[PDB]
RNA sequence: AAUAGAUCCGUAACUUCGGGAAAAGGAUUGGCUCUGAGGACAUUAAUGUUAACUCAGAACUGAAACGGACAAGGGGA
RNA sequence: AACCUGGUUGAUCUUGCCAGUAGUCAUAUGCUUGUCUCAAAGAUUAAGCCAUGCAAGUGAAAGUAUAUAUAUAUAUAUGUAGAAACUGCGAACGGCUCAUUAAAACAGUUAUAGUCUACUUGACAUUUAUAAGGAUAACUACGGAAAAGCUGUAGCUAAUACUUGCAUUAUCCUUGGAUAAGUAUUUGUUAGAAGGAAUUAUAACAAAGAAGUAACACGUAGUGUGUAUCAAUCGAGUUUCUGACCUAUCAGCUUUUGAUGUUAGGGUAUUGGCCUAACAUGGCUAUGACGGGUAACGGGGAAUUAGAGUUCGAUUCCGGAGAGGGAGCCUGAGAAAUAGCUACCACAUCUAAGGAAGGCAGCAGGCGCGUAAAUUACCCAAUUCUAAAGAAGAGAGGUAGUGACAAGAAAUAACAAUGCAAUUGUAAUUGGAAUGGUGGGAAUUUAAAACCUUCCCAGAGUAACAAUUGGAGGGCAAGUCUGGUGCCAGCAGCCGCGGUAAUUCCAGCUCCAAUAGCGUAUAUUAAAAUUGUUGCAGUUAAAACGCUCGUAGUUGAAUUUCAAAGAAUCAUUCUUUUUAAAAUCCGAUUUUGUUACUUUGAGUAAAUUAGAGUGUUCAAAGCAAACAGUUAAAGCAUUGUGUUUGAAUACUAUAGCAUGGAAUAACAAAAUUGAACAAGCU
RNA sequence: CCGCCCGUCGCUCCUACCGAUUGAAAGAUAUGAUGAAUUGUUUGGACAAGAAAAAUUUUUUCUGGAAAAACCGUAAAUCCUAUCUUUUAAAGGAAGGAGAAGUCGUAACAAGGUUUCCGUAGGUGAACCUGCGGAAGGAUCAU
């Protein structure tokens, strides 16, 4: 037959899920939705491996049957729904809120935000389309269509989105001085500002980022996410604030009793 | 059946390939449609994602334009007179994309009883001698074996001189 | 499919089966530390060779290099924690001077013999195999256990042993039985 | 007795390298309706007149027949 | 651990091989076997043939029940459950094997501005109505056939099956008419926020035009099912550059019948000689074409090695291909599907002889083949998948049975006294402690299956609870000890031994080596600097063409901006300053050929490898864990609440993307001539 | 040196070669002949629903539609020729290696009793002998 594949083997799952290499030949095989397989995590993994609320797959099922878990303000019952980067999670029974972020390694964490912060998220623009009647639509990393976008929004900046109503609050530009978070190889939770942009014609654009300890790293354009203006960020950050020490001084710190 | 793969051709060096794969059904080649002049006949065939295309088997009329003015009118097809691939398709009167046909010109002459801003175009004589007898020469511009229709435009200018010289 | 658990060897053969001097030296060591085969000597040699290889590779590398600093500090800490270096010779060049008697002195057998507590090294091996010895409230019965620095002051008899305050063994109890029925009738 | 005209394919051992060779072998062939190729001359590339015979393709057709009578090698070790 | 010994001679020094030596996630076999942990297993030969059983199904608010059963309230109403059957979704994933395949497949790196895409996610629509149609399952009666997952005729009746079809607004300039009266898609004529680049989004004019916007279900202001376009997601088809083993006793191939291009069409989801007509004579090759061989599926990887290298990869993951051998086809978003269909070749089943059924390279199991490989067991508890998606199912998967493939730990005694040659030691004698192996019963573990761990009872003296496999001339550790045989029997990888004195045969005793393991056979790596780039030899040991010319290849003299003067360090290492020119900010910043080559980045799957942390009782391992407490303190939120964690880093061609550059090499620019500029002249 | 050693011929054993027999067998490829099944288009028209006054119907039908044929395609299979690869039988002929105390001579090693050896061409039971040109690895580094 040779159609679409449905199974996933354990040693072939993305390494940032951190799955035991014993105990099984399979992995949960996330569903199709707003996020790609490799840049996301299924709801079962979040709710069993990380938060330790469930001890098996069936317990995740009996948790999700009673409709108490909301992602982006809507109840979900799919055990393999993709949960993605800037997404807020609410557990009504325990009255808890979370936002997924990267740590300074490449692994996702739930950040435990408060109630006031739980009313918005940040979306980055992937493309802008012109449709019938000359109305504009924005496409975000979140797989989301926004009609009636502002004329001053470009195809790489970020916007702040209300969750009760799908309306836009404000937007942040993609400039030389903007604050950024990086989302791919060799530097995945690093926060720095921006130093320069390159714009090679037929190939990728390279940009440089300077840390708050005056360390400089570079990456591709397509793995850059703007998260604030020059002064301050627009969301809370995990404990380390995106500051990656090297192995020598990290080890030195860990030995401070 | 008919396949579109290149595994059975020779290499550019002249050597021959060894085949270790069967035909895969995503390179079908289903047989040609030899559309003919006659009363309307259209069949249905489905593509991959259940996308339908319409096979014409017989047509005798279509939509034709007058490119000088930008106006389109329905009319009847009388006869085919020239094919540039081979003349075995003028032989049996088959309709393909680049055929030359003769059509009824009464709708175009009648419509000219409104003379949209091109009121000073000075229609060339050859078109007038064609209009006098009631028939003109046109060129098909659709693909009848895919859309199920036959459309075209009126031939004029050096276009006309070329095709008139080719036919004598 | 095949299991994903792996395994490795721990010894090696001498490549020259009938050399006189090597054979006499091995018998020296076996009789001094009370061992069973040549395999024990060969496994200690294997471990020492791995250590020395790592030390040589690091020593070739540039002074004040990052890799040198990280891996050298790790290796020196491991060696000093095992009880092999000391205090005034942690310099990555005293690692290359480590001999076989150094490592072979840290076995639980040698330690139990040297800390009084047993009349002979063979007596020491026999007692370990009969569940009489603890290393910090955990009972251990393996003579190749290598004792770390912070654990050499907690070697003692076990609480479940007749030599450490418990009921006597199957022989004392039978003698006491027989004596009881002898003296009550 | 069987073969045989012509067109298109394909031809071994051996050899004095010239042959053997039409080696051996395989396919086609009527009639009818069409398409294409090959010259000369005079008004200026554009128009006009004007021949002879061969060759190559396509559709249709018949009680599967067509070098239709005449004419005309049997082959090999 | 960057290693060598025996054998040509009367004796010597060499070349040179033969034999010795060690490893193998490398197979078979012989002898032997007490405990625990871990776990390969019909690939090689026959992609040979298969009895029997199983391996894919699905209804817990939400399509259709007078088959029926039942509950209350009261002939009536609201309910609940429900063998059949229609309808929907899935069976194209998973599992198995390695026959074919040598620029093919595959790997790194690109393109789709040349395309298709179900389920899921976000946006969101246009030319009788208090509710329309007819027909069919299940079911009933009458049947046929030896037989099959066969079915005839007649009579009813449903649907989210199959059909038909109603009712509202946006713009032109606090009026009014015009009208848009058309989603995708095709044709003709034009205008024109983004990308390096548009015949791009998009807008207008004139013709065609699919399919749709709820005559549906639940009772939670909410959902479920279905629906036109766009976008996202899970994927695929094609596609750029570079990269493979042996063979020249394979040198010229391809092109009448598509070989290499141009033009016009056909066809496909789209590009394309993919196909058809006309035209032209092209395309590849000693830098190896076209052929032959492979006991060849390609990678991630494995073995052995100081550094170079040599040899393997059927087999955990990824990609490809196939279901006895070929070809064809239906349904469907997805198949050229084989526990789907149709034929032919081979093989084979039942039969009343008229006919009907078949595909274990899925799990067990059988025959055959051979040197060569396990139970016709238990379970959905874990990992996951399918469904009308808690609740059902799954030989996927897990658990146990067989199992000296391979890997880790580790028993077969210890002590004291007395004697005894030298504090020893022990061919000895005495005598009390300590322990598992073993039998029984429990606490646990597990789908109240069995291991393992932990307790209680019994229980070692010739501790009969009794260790083996190969050897003893040399290489090579270990006997000039006894008896037998007598060039026989036999041994011996090699040199050799064997006629009465056999250190070598056959035995007894004693010693040596490794040891729950030790020999033998075949293949392969080091040893082998005996294949040599690092790194061999060519007078006489094997080996300079009879001599010269000569194309491809390999390799090629010197020269162009050399310096000079201060600062930072116990001459050294670093670091500043400008010195020719032209273009460029009212006496100034910054630019000055192309590659090779070298530096630094980006991007990359795990497993395996290197390596950081962590007392599985140690180790092989694993990826976890640590802390206070006979049940509270302490902290942080106002009665509530355990706390701190780790799962790093490197590596990932030789080719591709970006980047600093002064040395070394190559190229471009260089005359029987070539410029740059004032000025008039178009 | 009473040393060493060479070649025919006779006997036994093992391996490979040439070979009449238009020898034999198993596969692969190409051309031809015949051709099952089937996509597409056309022809066909068992009958199922239709428009007609009459009483359930006469010939008129826009439709739907099975069996069955034809043609262009996709093409299993069988046969006849033609090469090619691998394996294999055989009268007879003629090599090599090993063995046994065989028969005949004495070619080489000393100036081996005619110094040995190279290329070529004749001849003879055998090793070998002779012509023509060459070498010293000679029995001469020298008149
Ligand atoms: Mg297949
Ligand atoms: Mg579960
Ligand atoms: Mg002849
Ligand atoms: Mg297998
Ligand atoms: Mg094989
Ligand atoms: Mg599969
Ligand atoms: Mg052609
Ligand atoms: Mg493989
Ligand atoms: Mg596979
Ligand atoms: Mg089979
Ligand atoms: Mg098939
Ligand atoms: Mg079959
Ligand atoms: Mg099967
Ligand atoms: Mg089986
Ligand atoms: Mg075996
Ligand atoms: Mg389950
Ligand atoms: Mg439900
Ligand atoms: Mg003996
Ligand atoms: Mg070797
Ligand atoms: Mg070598
Ligand atoms: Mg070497
Ligand atoms: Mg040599
Ligand atoms: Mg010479
Ligand atoms: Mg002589």
């Amino acid at each position: 037959g040779k159609g679409i594949k449905k199974h996933l083997k354990r040693v072939n799952a993305p390494s940032h899920w951190m799955l035991n290499k014993m105990g099984g030949q399979y992995a949960p095989k996330t569903s199709s939705g707003p996020h790609k397989l490799l840049e996301s995590i299924p709801l079962v993994i979040l709710l069993r491996n990380r938060l330790k609320y469930a001890l098996t797959f069936d317990e995740v099922k009996m948790i999700l049957i009673q409709k108490i878990v909301k992602v982006d303000n809507k109840v979900r019952t799919d055990c393999t729904f993709p949960v993605g980067l800037m997404d807020v999670i609410h557990i009504t029974k325990s009255n808890e809120y979370f936002r997924l972020l990267y740590d300074i390694k490449g692994r996702f964490v739930p950040h435990r935000i408060t109630n006031e912060e739980s009313k918005y998220k940040l979306c980055k623009v992937k493309k802008i389309l012109l449709r019938k009647g000359r109305l504009s639509i924005a496409v975000t990393h979140d797989g989301r269509s926004i009609p009636y976008i502002h004329p001053d929004v470009k195809v790489n900046d970020t916007v702040r989105l209300d969750l009760e109503t799908g309306k836009v609050l404000e937007h942040l530009k993609f400039q030389v001085g903007s604050l950024v978070m990086v989302t791919a190889g060799h530097s995945v939770g690093r926060v720095g500002v921006i130093s320069s942009i390159d714009k090679n014609m037929g190939t990728y654009d390279i940009i440089h980022v300077k840390d708050s300890r005056n360390k400089v790293f570079a990456t591709r354009l397509s793995n850059v996410f703007v998260i604030g203006d020059n002064t301050k960020p627009y969301i809370s950050l995990p404990r380390e604030k995106g500051i990656k020490l090297d192995i020598i001084e990290e080890r030195r710190n860990r030995l401070k009793a | 059946g008919i396949s579109r793969d290149g595994r059975h051709k020779l290499r550019l060096t002249g050597g021959k390939k060894k085949i270790h794969k069967k035909k895969r059904k995503y390179e079908l080649g289903r047989p040609p449609s030899n559309t003919k002049l006659g009363s309307r006949q259209v069949h249905v065939v489905r593509g991959r994602g259940r996308n339908y295309k319409y096979r014409a088997i017989k047509l005798d009329s279509g939509s034709f334009s007058w490119p000088t003015f930008g106006i389109s009118k329905n009319t009847r097809i009388i006869d085919v007179v020239y094919n540039a691939s081979n003349n075995e398709l003028v032989r049996t009167k088959t309709l393909v994309k680049n055929c030359i046909v003769v059509i009824d010109s009464h709708p175009f002459t009648t419509w000219y009883e409104n003379t949209k801003i091109g009121k000073s175009k000075n229609i060339d004589p050859l078109l007038l001698e064609q209009f006098k007898q009631g028939r003109v020469l046109a060129c098909i511009s659709s693909r009848p074996g895919q859309c199920g229709k036959a459309d075209g435009y009126i031939i004029e200018g050096d276009e006309l001189l070329f095709y008139k010289r080719k036919m004598d | 499919p095949k299991s994903y658990r792996n395994y490795s060897k721990t010894a090696r053969n001498p490549k020259r089966p009938f050399e006189k001097e090597r054979l006499d030296q091995e018998l020296k060591l076996i009789g001094e530390y009370g061992l069973k085969n040549k395999r024990e000597i060969w496994r200690v040699q294997y471990l020492l060779a791995k250590i020395r290889s790592a030390a040589r590779y690091l020593l070739t590398l540039d002074e004040k290099s990052s890799k040198r600093i990280f891996q050298g500090e790790a290796l020196l800490r491991r060696m000093v924690r095992q009880g092999l270096l000391g205090e005034n010779e942690e310099k990555l060049d005293y690692v290359l001077g480590l001999t076989l008697p150094k490592l072979l002195e840290r076995r639980l057998q040698t330690k139990v013999f040297k800390l009084g507590l047993a009349k002979s090294v063979h007596h020491a091996r026999v007692l370990i195999r009969q569940r009489h010895i603890r290393v910090g409230k955990q009972m251990v019965d393996i003579p190749s256990f290598l004792v770390r620095v912070d654990s050499e002051k907690h070697i003692d008899f076990a609480t479940t042993s007749p030599f450490g305050g418990a009921r006597p063994g199957r022989v004392k109890r039978k003698s006491l039985k027989k004596q009881k029925e002898k003296t009550e009738a």
